[PDB]
């Protein structure tokens, strides 16, 4: 599964395998809160936020992002 | 112009199954457009809730008709929104494609809920489909329109099918 922005897509795994893990095991079973997958995140996110900047996609997401649509 | 589609599935497995199998949708061989998706936030929210916000890139091909006015597109960005409400066993889905908004906008309300009775997940979905900026007429949009539904329809329930066999086949 591949990231917009490819050099992310190695970043991306890790956080993703990190989440399947803390969803099914701690998430689901009532048993935690906590965001485990901190670094693997804050890693992958900001790579990813880097490749967003150059995007003209970007603002409308932006905007996207502050709808809630199930209000 | 506007359009309301209403589907429902019921997935015979546990909420668990379900929602991971939403999470981990791409790729599969029923979604073979979806180049790309990327988580852009995820967060608990103040009542337990598990809030995401995913960011998709879909490749398509308008119909022929269409080609001349248009307008030479091919991509489309579309955005997910999530909410995981596990002490029901609840999920609410939301998408819609952030380009090409002024030609043809198309959101999804999916909601998965696991009914403890049946056993069983049942995700229900309203497709929406708002078009001013009308170009053509109607029937054919509305004919785009009832095509793209019933083939959604199909490849998000095969699609979803598969990932569910598959993460248990492990």
């Amino acid at each position: 599964s591949a990231s917009f922005a490819p050099e992310c897509t190695d970043l991306k795994t890790k956080y993703d395998s990190c989440f399947n893990e803390w969803y099914s095991e701690k998430f689901l079973k009532g048993k935690s809160v906590e965001n485990e997958c901190s670094k693997q995140w804050y890693a992958y996110t900001t790579c990813v936020n880097a490749a967003l900047v150059k995007q003209g996609i970007k603002p409308a997401l932006d905007e996207a992002r502050e709808e809630a649509p199930f209000e | 112009m506007v359009l309301l589609h209403k589907s429902t599935h019921i997935f015979p497995t546990d909420f668990a199954s379900v929602s991971r199998a939403f999470f981990n949708r791409y790729p599969n061989p029923y979604s073979p457009h979806v180049l790309s998706i990327d988580t852009i936030s995820r967060n608990v929210d103040q009542e337990g809730n598990l809030r995401t916000t995913r960011l998709l890139k879909k490749s398509g091909k308008l119909p022929t008709w269409v080609k001349p006015f248009l307008r030479g597109i091919t991509e489309t960005w579309i955005i997910e929104v999530s909410v995981v409400n596990p002490a029901n066993s609840t999920m609410k889905t939301y998408t819609r494609n952030l380009d090409h908004t002024g030609i043809m906008k198309v959101e999804e309300y999916t909601t998965y809920q696991f009914d403890s009775a049946t056993s069983s997940t049942i995700a229900d979905s309203r497709v929406k489909f708002s078009s001013g900026f009308n170009m053509g007429i109607k029937s054919k949009v509305e004919d785009w329109s009832r095509t793209k539904f019933d083939e959604n329809v199909k490849k998000s329930r095969m699609g979803m099918a598969f990932v569910i066999q598959k993460l248990e086949e492990a």
